[PDB]
RNA sequence: CGGCCGGGAACUCAAAGGAGACUGCCAGUGAUAAACUGGAGGAAGGUGGGGAUGACGUCAAGUCAUCAUGGCCCUUACGACCAGGGCUACACACGUGCUACAAUGGCGCAUACAAAGAGAAGCGACCUCGCGAGAGCAAGCGGACCUCAUAAAGUGCGUCGUAGUCCGGAUUGGAGUCUGCAACUCGACUCCAUGAAGUCGGAAUCGCUAGUAAUCGUGGAUCAGAAUGCCACGGUGAAUACG
RNA sequence: AGAACCUUACCUGGUCUUGACAUCCACGGAAGUUUUCAGAGAUGAGAAUGUGCCUUCGGGAACCGUGAGACAGGUGCUGCA
């Protein structure tokens, strides 16, 4: 029903973030279930180094941008309290 | 990449945003095409009184810190080797060595 | 190495990658099955399925003499065209016999 | 009539070989008049050929054809716009690049 | 279960003696063109118990061969959850699966993956 | 000749990014320009305050700068919360280990050079005093017409143990840039820490 | 022009066209903005085109009723 | 008889934390050493594969034209503005690709198979109109769902048959469609017609040893629109490495 | 990693020069808005309206115009600084 989405960039701060969202839940009850880790968009582009002639010189670009979700079956109270303390009703 | 040129931009830009509904309105009623023929020959006449500058077509969207015409992305806002500087000196989030 | 069990032959399944160009597999197999059937047609003593008198040809280790031949094989069938599928190997059967 | 015959090919592939009709043309002709397309001009009947004579005759011939391309094309020059100096001087129409392609519209490369 | 250049494919063991069903399809209206049919026989005839147990096979990616070689390993899996003497049987001849021969990365300044552009002198 | 950046290639491996926030492409980019415009002011505005690290983190619609640097007790906000439209709050991290900031040093041997110390006394102190406070690996740099004559040398010196193809490597690089009356100098300076990731 | 809106003439051009009909004789018809095509009120009309360095006279009747403005008077020379 | 919903967390997938191959073992060779060959186990056996990773210095190599800067010069100016034009011009030559010189070929009909990426001052379901580029309507989607999105070579049937022929597509004419104030120099695409050169390339020269080259297609950055360029991915898939 | 107009750094004719862009002084007016004419546009002259937040109320603060000195601007030259 609720369905709570949340973004990082590094791997160890998602994770830590959804495991504090969890604590929380949890704490809280509602029957909150697992985290729900979906792909991460890769936005890489290709950028010349010098502004003269070199078209051997590119470098590579990676974003990994962490985009996890979460899901409560009700919304109740306590759970506003939680979030009080992205969203989609 | 002139003051000049900056300075062009940033009039063009707020042209844009100063003629952009009354010229909003204009491409609306001449994309509408049922009748009023005549209607449609008062808005291109406004849409030539109205000057060539104002409009989406103008803006080039050039950098912003230097005001490179080549090399822009529509992500970043800057010039190539300004974003290459700024990865790497770090104070952007992301932009390792893509590497798969 | 992958052979053609279907037909065994490895150096069919050789013949099949050198008539392969490009890359294309179904249709070189297309290609050796209208072989087959133009072959049929005499079939010789087992010849349908292996070569006897087209190892000792006109031009010249065992496997890279029969490398060579079949190169030489391939060369002079597709020089040609006009019903390619028939006419390759009438040019094969020409220079076999 | 006396142009358009070959020997030995479909309806419509023989109906390309007159100018001014073609593949796309001789289907559009032949699903008007009713003619079967896969048949031969052998085994084709005169028939329905003196039906498709009048049937191509409603559009242009190969005669009318040349002479309204030429009087179009004498009407631009003696207009004198740029399409028609680039047509007097041997330069193409459509933007292209005359540095080193249009060689087709130059000529041969003998300098 | 298996995959084969980026071809994921699950198996599913049930005795039909003569029941090959791909994606609610049969085999020979799936896939075709007389090699795929063939290549994955090569090990149903030689030691896979080929009538009284069949398999249930559904793919997800891949071509023709990439997909042929997903569910020989799904299969060959199959086999070795079975049993494990026959996977000694298998790997006694040569059928050492998990062949890692995918598509090389596209570099920078190439054409290609391994291919340099021309230049003059 | 041409290497690459030691932070530039380490911003996942060691040393993290100097900001912290995610947001759209058009907030992305009037976030840059936002943190790139404070970031050149403060640091034109407190060039002489030893000026050394600025993170930014901004977790939800709230900017967060924080000064990693010594001598705290220069300055002491209102020009970021004026320039900026979103509520914006300062701190101030009194590192330890001033002789081994890259920034510190460099800036060191721009006043130094500017007040006409020689080259060589410049480095060499440089390096002395990165160390006997303790470290490991130190590197200097100065290019761009050593002596202000029309020939124009890369000066470096280098003491200790300096890896560059160690990903694991704690190494700091930075540029600095003295304006002089004979143009500009150019410094690299790399600093060498420990082995430890 | 999609060939199904109505065709691009500018304002100034037209109303120098209606004072050339006025008093302006139909000689003195400078034109810059050629990239507007012509309607047939030109018709039979002496119109210099701006089309390099000055303007250059053209004289257009009702067989160039309907073309662009820039086809008169090119801008390309060969030696 | 649509995963459509109950049902299940078995399986794929997803992102995390770990593990798995480190000369680990046997025999032989080798100055027991280092090291090498063969073999078992093993998914991977000798840094598995690929990317990234660029030494002291060389070319006083390019950039004071993205930028920063010592100096020199303009300062009613080489500074700011305006419209048109050029950057796309054409006696000619060189470079990198694409299309082909067809029969493993072209075309007509039915039909199998993805990875990866993007999207809101946008993608666009679905219907209707149109032979068409596309037009009116418009739910859903800043997104694993909605859209791009019908991948083609292949398979099955048929058509010709070794000719410039039904290959190929340059040029040109008539008429439209799209973005854009505006398509003439100076966009793209489409309906029809015309269909040229080209029939396998000289001296010479370039890339390639693997599911690489070769062949075909898709997506994206840039951008109002405008790429045979570039950056990524997928389908089929060789021969040779005696030295 | 993209020339129709911008790009454009170039050429033809019209313009403005403490300037298109950042800052100082003294004075007038809040800012802003609709719209007509000469004109290819840059540009000049009008016709109405709005008149605030504070009031030391000879004025504060952004904004428009007038005059001058600093300066500014330069994709103009020197990578052989």
């Amino acid at each position: 029903r609720i369905r709570i989405r949340l973004k990082a960039f590094d791997h160890r701060l998602i994770d830590q973030a959804t495991a504090e969202i969890v604590e929380t839940a949890k704490r809280t009850g509602a029957q909150v279930r697992g985290p729900i880790p979906l792909p991460t968009r890769k936005e890489r582009f290709t950028v010349l180094i010098s502004p003269h002639v070199n078209k051997d010189a590119r470098d590579q670009y990676e974003i990994r941008t962490h985009l996890r979700l979460v899901d409560i079956v009700e919304p109740t109270e306590k759970t506003v309290d939680a979030l009080m303390r992205q969203i989609s009703l | 990449a002139k003051q000049s040129m900056k300075a062009r931009e940033v009039k063009r830009v707020a042209l844009a945003d100063k003629y952009f509904a009354k010229r909003a309105e204009l491409k609306a009623i001449i994309s509408d095409v049922n009748a009023s023929d005549e209607d449609r020959w008062n808005a291109v006449l406004k849409l030539q009184t109205l000057p060539r500058d104002s409009s989406p077509s103008r803006q080039r969207n050039r950098c912003r810190q230097t005001g490179r015409p080549h090399g822009f992305l529509r992500k970043f806002g800057l010039s190539r080797i300004k974003v290459r500087e700024a990865a790497m000196r770090g104070e952007i989030p992301g932009l390792k060595k893509a590497s798969w | 190495i992958l052979p053609d069990p279907k037909f065994g032959s490895e150096l069919l399944a050789k013949f099949v990658n050198i008539l392969m160009v490009d890359g294309k597999k179904s249709t070189a197999e297309s290609i050796v099955y209208s072989a087959l059937e133009t072959l049929a047609q005499r079939s010789g003593k087992s010849e349908l399925e292996a070569f006897e008198v087209a190892l000792e040809n006109v031009r010249p280790r065992p496997v890279r003499r029969n490398a060579l031949a079949m190169r030489w094989i391939v060369e002079a069938a597709r020089k040609r065209g006009d019903k390619s599928m028939a006419l390759r190997l009438a040019n094969e059967l020409s220079d076999a016999a | 009539a006396g142009i358009n015959i070959p020997d030995h090919k479909h309806a419509v592939i023989a109906l390309t070989s007159i100018y001014g009709v073609g593949k796309t043309r001789s289907k559009a002709i032949l699903a008007a008049a009713g003619i079967a397309e896969d048949v031969k001009i052998s085994e084709l009947s005169e028939g329905q050929i003196d039906t498709l004579r009048d049937e191509v005759a409603k559009f242009v011939v190969e005669g009318d054809l040349r002479r309204e391309i030429s009087m179009s094309i004498k009407r631009l020059m003696d207009l004198g716009c740029y399409r028609g100096l680039r047509h007097r001087r041997g330069l193409p129409v459509r933007g292209q690049r005359t540095k080193t392609n249009a060689r087709t519209r130059k000529g041969p490369r003998k300098p | 279960t298996g995959r084969r250049k980026s071809s994921a494919a699950r198996v599913f063991i049930k005795p039909g003696n003569g029941k090959i069903v791909i994606n609610q399809r049969s085999l020979e209206q799936y896939f075709g063109r007389e090699t795929a049919r063939m290549v994955v026989r090569q090990p149903l005839e030689l030691v896979d118990m080929v009538e009284k147990l069949d398999l249930y096979i559904t793919v997800k990616g891949g071509g023709i061969s990439g997909q042929a070689g997903a569910i020989r390993h799904g299969i060959t899996r199959a086999l070795m959850e079975y049993d494990e003497s026959l996977r000694s049987e298998l790997r006694k001849a040569g059928f050492v699966t998990r062949d890692a021969r995918q598509v090389e990365r596209k570099k920078v300044g190439l054409r290609k993956a391994r291919r340099r552009p021309q230049f003059s002198k | 000749g041409q290497k690459v950046h030691p932070n530039g290639i380490r911003l996942g491996i060691v040393k993290p990014w100097n900001s912290t926030w995610f947001a759209n492409t058009k907030e992305f980019a009037d976030n840059l320009d936002s943190d790139f415009k404070v970031r050149q002011y403060l640091t034109k505005e407190l060039a002489k305050a030893s000026v050394s690290r600025i993170v930014i983190e901004r977790p939800a619609k709230s900017i967060r700068v924080t000064i990693h640097t010594a001598r705290p007790g220069i300055v002491i906000r209102k020009v970021v919360a004026d320039i900026a439209g979103v509520p914006a709050q300062i701190n101030i991290a009194e590192v330890r280990k001033p002789e081994l900031d890259a920034k510190l040093v460099a800036d060191s041997i721009t006043s130094q050079l500017e007040r006409r110390v020689m080259f060589r006394r410049a480095m060499k102190r440089a390096v002395q005093n990165a160390m006997r406070l303790g470290a490991k690996g130190i590197k200097v740099e100065v290019s761009g017409r050593l002596g202000g004559a029309e020939i124009a040398r890369t000066e470096w010196y280098r003491e200790g143990r300096v890896p560059l193809h160690t990903l694991r490597a704690d190494i700091d690089y930075n540029t600095s840039e003295a304006h002089t009356t004979y143009g500009v100098i150019g410094v690299k300076v790399w600093i060498f820490k420990g082995e430890i990731l | 022009r999609s060939l199904k809106k109505g065709p691009f003439i500018d304002l100034h051009l037209l109303k120098k066209v209606e004072k050339a009909v006025e008093s302006g004789d139909k000689k003195p018809l400078r034109t810059w903005s050629r990239r507007s095509t012509i309607f047939p009120n030109m018709i039979g009309l002496t119109i210099a085109v701006h089309n390099g360095r000055q303007h250059v006279p053209v004289f257009v009747t009702d067989e160039m009723v309907g073309h662009k403005l820039g086809e008169f008077a090119p801008t390309r020379t060969y030696r």
